[PDB]
C-alpha cells in the first residue's frame, strides 16, 4: 500500500510542491492508431502500438494558501511558459516533465475556502527516475 | 510482365473494383436503341487500395511500385471478391484465368504514388488503381 | 434481350428513378414557347441501385453484370415504386407493359461497376443506373 | 394546355420561386448605365417542390408528370405566397391572372423526374422546377 | 429611376457590400506596373440582402421586385454601414450623395428572385445584389 | 488557510461588492496551441505555450438583495458595456479586469429565495496587484 | 434578503400570475461576440460587448391548478402568439417583455400531482420599471 | 390542487386506460422559429411565433399487468398504426390526438417487476375538450 | 401485477435461459418518419407511421455463473452469428426473434462478483406467441 | 456464484497479476454492421453479424503498490509495446490476448491513497482456454 | 503612391502571405531540368487580411480602400512576420527595404471589397490581398 | 544547386510524396496495350511539408524560400520515409544517391509561398511540394 500523501507535484523556480494539493492526478494517454487490415484471424481489430502519440495531463486541486510556488504558477500562466514539472509516484519515483499551465481557476464561496483547481498537460518528452 | 508476388497483405475496407466494357451506343432518338460490344471479356479494374501498417512495411511498399513495378510489369493481384464459368443465369460467364485462382495480373493506374505519414510509425497511401492489362 | 431474372432482392433506401421525356424545346426569348415530344411513352430511367449482402451474394452479383449482362441484354427490373392506364386525370397514361407486372426490362448505364469491401463479409456497390430500353 | 388540377397537396418547406426578367443591360463603362425591358410581365418561375407522403401518394404523383403532363400541358399551380394590382408603391403591378386566384398555369422544367424511396413507405423527390408558360 | 421607398426594414446579418473599382491593370511580367481608373467614384455594390418576416410582408416584397422594380428603377437603398468627405487620410473621399443621408439609389443584380417558404408563416429569400447605378 | 468570505467580486459605479455572493468562481483558460511536429523524443505531444489566447470567467451565485451594485449589473446588461470588474484573492490581491455581463438570471420558487446566478467572462487584459 | 415568493411571472388577458408557480427562473444571455485581433497586450481575448444579441428565457415549474391564466397559456400555445409577459423581481421591479410559449408540458404520476413545466424565451425588446 | 391519479392516457379499440401507468407525461414542443432582423430595439432576439411547428410526446411508465389495452399497444406496434390516443388533464379535460407508438420496452429484473416504458409522439392535429 | 422473475431471455443450442439474469430489458424503437407538409390544420407535425423501420434491443445484466448457455453466448460472439433469441413477457408470451450479440462485457472487482452485461439488438423480423 | 477476487488481469515479463486491482472490467464490442435492405418482413432492421469488427477493452483500477509488474506497465507505456495480456474469468478461464496500454493515470489526494486507473484495449486476436 | 499610414491595427489570425517568383521552367523530359530567374527580388504578396471591430472602425476602413486607396497608392503594410540580409545560409538574402522597418508598400488586389455585418455592431470583411508593387 | 542544409526540423503529419513515372502510354481501344518509360529512375516528388513553430523559426524559414532558394537551388531534403538497391523482388531497385543518406536534393513546386499567423507566436504554411531535380 502507498500513502496518497506521498505523490507530489512540484514546480521549478530546484523543486517545491504547491500548497493546496488536495487531490492530484497525472493522467497518460495514447490515441490508439487503428491499423485494421481486411485480413485478421477472427475479424479482430489490429492496432499498431508505437505509432500513437502519447501524452500526460496533471489535474491538481487544492485550497489557496499563498506560497511562492503558488505565485509561481500565476507567473507561469501570465508569462506563458512550458517549464519543467515533476510528479513523484511514491515508490516508482519522479516524472520530471515539461508541462504547460493549461487552465487554472480560483474559486470561493460565501462560507467555504479559497479553493483552486490546476489543470496541466504534457509539453514534451517525459522521464522516470525509478 | 512478372509473376513476382501478390501484394502486401494489408488492404483497407473500401478496395473497390469491377469489370468494364466499351459497348458503344447510339440511342436511336425516336425509339429503342441498338448497341455493339467488341470485347467478349472485361477489364476487372480494381481501385482504391490502401496500405496501412508501420513504416517498416512502407519501404517494401514504395519500392513495390518502383523495383518490380517500374510501370510495365505484372504483380498478380489478390481479389477479396483454368477457366471460371458463371452459371447463375442460363447464359454463361466462361471468362478465362491466365493466372491461377483469382490472381488477375494488373498494372497500377498512376504516374506517381503518394505515401503519407499519419503518426510516428503510421504509413498511409490513399489509392492505387489498376485495370488488369493482359 | 433476355427474360432471365428480376435482380438480387436487396435494394438500398435511395433507389431513385423516374420517367425521362425528350421534350425538345425552343425557348423563345420573347416569352411563351411551344414544344413537342416524339416518344408517346417515357423511359422510366431507374438509378442508384445498391447491392448490400454477404460476399456470397457478391459473386452472383458481379457476374450478373458480366455473364447475362455484358452491356446489351435485358435482365427485367423490379420496381418498388397487359396495359396499365392512369386515370387520376381525365387524360390517360395508357402505357404498355411488354413484360408482366411492373418488370420493366432495362440495361445498366455504366461501362464498369465498382464493388467495394467494407468488412470481412460486407459487399457494397454504390450505383447501377438503368433506362429501360425497349 | 390543361385545366386539370392544382397539384398534390403536400409541398415541403423550401418551395422557392420568384418572378423573372430578361432586361438586358450594357453598363456604360465610364459612367452610369442604360437598360431595356421587353417584358411588361414576369415569369413567376417556381422551383424546388418536394412530394413527401406514403407510397400510395407516389403512384398518383409519378403519373402526374406522365398522364396529364407529358411535357406540354398546364396543371395550374398553387402558390403558398381578373387582374391583381400592387399598390404599395405609387407605381402599380397591374399583372393579369389568366387563371383564377393565384393559380399561375405552369410546366415542369425537367426532362426526367427522380423519385426516391426513403423507407418502407417513404416517397421523396427533390425538385420539380416550373416557369409558368402562358 | 424612382424616389419611392427605402426598403422593407428587415435585413439579415450578412448583408455584404463594398465599393467596386474598375482598376484597369496591365500586370507587366517584369515587375512593378502602372494602373489608372476612369471613375473618380466607386460603385458601392451592396449584396446579400435577406427578407425575413411573416407572409404578410412577402406579398409587399415580391411585388417590390415587380411593381416599382421591373429591373430598371431606383428604390433608394438603406445602408446599415450634400457631399460626404473622408478625412482620415490627408487625402479626401469627397464622394457625392445624390440622395439624402446614405440612401444610395440602386438596382437588383438579378433576372429573377427566389422566395422560399420555411414554415406556415416564414418567408425567406437568400440574396438581392445591388450596385447603385447613378 | 484562507476564508472563502474574503474573495470578493466587485463592480464599478470606485468599487463595491454585490449583495448576494453565495458562491463565486473566477476561472482562467488557455486553449493549448498544439505544435506537434513529427520529431519528438518519445512521440510526445509538444506545445507552444505563449501563443495561446488566455481568458477569464466569473460565475457569481447569490440571493437577490436589492442594492445599487445589484441594480448596476442590470444597467450594465441592458446598456451593454464592458466596464472594469475586480476580484480579490485573499492573500494574492485583486485582479481588476474588464469583463462583460454575459448571462445573468433571476430565479425564485414557491418556498425559497429570490436567487440569482451572474456569469461573466473576460473582455480585455487583466492585472494583479499583489 | 428577498423572499422567493415575491418574484412572479404573469400573463396578459391586465396581468395575473399563473397558479402553480413552484419554481421560476428568468435567464438572460449574450453570445459574446469575440473580437480577437492579433495584437493584445498579453495575448488576452478581446471582446466587443454591445454587438452581441441579448436574450431572456423563462422556465416556470408548477402544479396544475386550473385557472383562467392557466387556460390562457394553452390558448397562447395553440393560437401561437407572442404576447406581453411580465416578471417581477422583488425590489428591482417588473420586466414586462414580449415572450413566446416555446415548450410547455403537463405531467402526472400514479401517486403524485398534475405538474407542469412552462418554458418561455424572449421575443422582443424588454423593459424595467425600477 | 389536482391528483396525479386523475390524468390518464387511454387507447382505442371507445377508450380505456392502460394497466401499469406509474408515471405519465404529455410533453408539448415548438421549435422557436428565430426571426432576428438586424433592427431590434435593444439588439433583442425577435421570434415569429405561429410559424413554428408544434408537437406532443407521451412517455408512460408502468408495471406489466396483462390487459387487452396492453395487448393493443403491441398490436399497434407490430401492425404499425397511428390511431387516436386520449390523455385527460384533471380539470382541463382530454386531448384526443393521433399519436404513434414510437418506442416501447419491457423490462424485468431478478427480483423486481415486469415493468415497461411506453414512449409516444404526436402524429396529427390535437384537440381539447375543456 | 406481474413478477419480474417471469420475463426471461433465452438462447438456442431448444431454448434455455442464461444464468445471471439480474436485470433484462427488451427495448423497441421506431425512427418516426417525419412527413411534415406545408399544410397542417394548426401547423402540427404530421407523421407517416408504417414507413418507419422498427427495431428491438435486449440489455441483460447478471452475475457470471458458468453454464452451457453462458458458454453459448461466447461462442455466438466469436463465431459471429445471428441465431434465434426468445424473450418471454409474463402474460403476453414469447417474442422469438433473430438477434445478434452486439456487445458483451465481463467485469469483476476486488471484493464483488464476476458480473456481466449482455447487450443485444434486433437482426430480423420478430414474432409474438400470445 | 463466482468470487470477484478470482478474475485477474496479468502482465508478461510468464504471467503475474498487478498489485492494486480494486476493480477490473474486460469489455468486448462489435460495431453492428447494419445491412438493411428495402425488403424485410415487417420493416425490421437486418444485420449481417460476422462482418463486424470485434474488440476488447480492459479497465483496471487499483491502489499504487510498487511491484515489478507495476513497473512493467510503465515500461510498456514508455517503450510502447503491444505484449500479451491475460485475464482470467473464474470458471471460464483465461483470455490471453495482445493488448496495448492505452491510457494509465496515477492519482493521489491530501488524505487518501496513491491510486491508479489502467485502461487497455485489444490489439490482436484473442483466445480462450476453457 | 502614398506614405500615409500602416493600416488599422486589427488583423485576424490567418493573415497569410509569402514571396513570389516567376522562374519559368522547361522540365527536360528525358533527364533533369534547367530553369531561369529574371527577378533577383520577390513580391511579398500578403493576403487574407480581416478587419474585425465595431462599426465605428468600419467607416474608417471602407474609406481606407476609397480615400487614400482609389487603386493606385501605397498605404505601407505592416508585417507580423536600409537593406536586410539573411545569413542563415552561406548564401545571402540582401533584399532591399525602400520603406523603413518591414513596412513593405503594397496595393490591394481587389476591384471591390465586401464588408459584412455579423451583429448589431460587428463589422467583418474576409480578405484583402496585396502584392507589394514597388 | 547547393549543399546548404537539410531543412527546418519540423514537418507536420501528412508530408506526402512518392515516385513519379513518366509512363507514356498508348491505351489501345481494343484491349491490352504496351508502354515504356525513358527515365530508368523515378522522381521522388515529395509534397505537403508544413512548418509549425514559433515566429522565431519563421524568419529563418521565409528566407529559406528566398535566400538560398530563389527557385533554382538544391537545399537537400530530409526523408522521414553510394547506391541503394531494393531486393524484395527478384528484380532490383538499384537507384543511385547523389547525396549521402536519403538526402534527395529537391526544389519547391511553387511560384510563391503563403505563411500564416494563427496566434501571437504561431507560424504556419500549408504546403511546399518538391520533385527532387537531379
Amino acid at each position: 500500500a502507498q500513502n496518497g500523501k506521498d505523490l507530489l507535484i512540484k514546480l521549478d523556480l530546484q523543486f517545491e510542491t504547491i500548497a493546496g494539493l488536495r487531490a492530484t492526478r497525472i493522467s497518460f494517454n495514447a490515441e490508439t492508431v487503428d491499423v485494421t487490415s481486411l485480413e485478421s484471424q477472427g475479424g479482430w481489430r489490429e492496432l499498431l502500438g508505437g505509432a500513437g502519440v502519447r501524452s500526460a495531463s496533471i489535474s491538481g486541486a487544492g485550497v489557496f494558501k499563498d506560497a511562492d510556488t503558488d505565485e509561481r504558477a500565476r507567473q507561469i500562466f501570465f508569462d506563458g511558459e512550458v517549464p519543467e514539472f515533476q510528479v513523484i509516484i511514491p515508490d516508482f519515483g519522479i516524472v520530471q516533465g515539461p508541462f504547460m499551465i493549461t487552465s487554472i481557476d480560483y474559486a470561493g464561496s460565501h462560507n467555504g475556502e479559497a479553493s483552486y483547481e490546476l489543470a496541466m498537460a504534457s509539453a514534451g518528452a517525459l522521464s522516470f527516475t525509478a | 510482365a512478372f509473376h513476382e508476388v501478390r501484394f502486401p497483405a494489408n488492404l483497407s475496407f473500401g478496395s473497390v473494383g469491377g469489370p468494364e466494357r466499351r459497348t458503344e451506343i447510339v440511342t436511336l432518338s425516336s425509339g429503342h436503341e441498338e448497341r455493339n460490344s467488341p470485347w467478349a471479356h472485361s477489364r476487372r479494374h480494381y481501385d482504391a487500395g490502401v496500405g496501412l501498417r508501420s513504416l517498416d512495411d512502407v519501404e517494401r511498399l514504395i519500392a513495390f511500385f518502383e523495383a518490380r513495378g517500374g510501370q510495365l510489369h505484372g504483380f498478380r493481384w489478390k481479389d477479396w471478391a483454368g477457366i471460371v464459368s458463371f452459371n447463375e443465369p442460363p447464359p454463361q460467364g466462361a471468362r478465362v484465368t491466365a493466372g491461377f485462382e483469382f490472381d488477375v495480373p494488373v498494372r497500377f493506374d498512376t504516374d506517381r504514388i503518394a505515401v503519407s505519414v499519419q503518426s510516428f510509425q503510421a504509413g498511409d497511401l490513399p489509392q492505387v488503381p489498376v485495370v488488369e492489362v493482359r
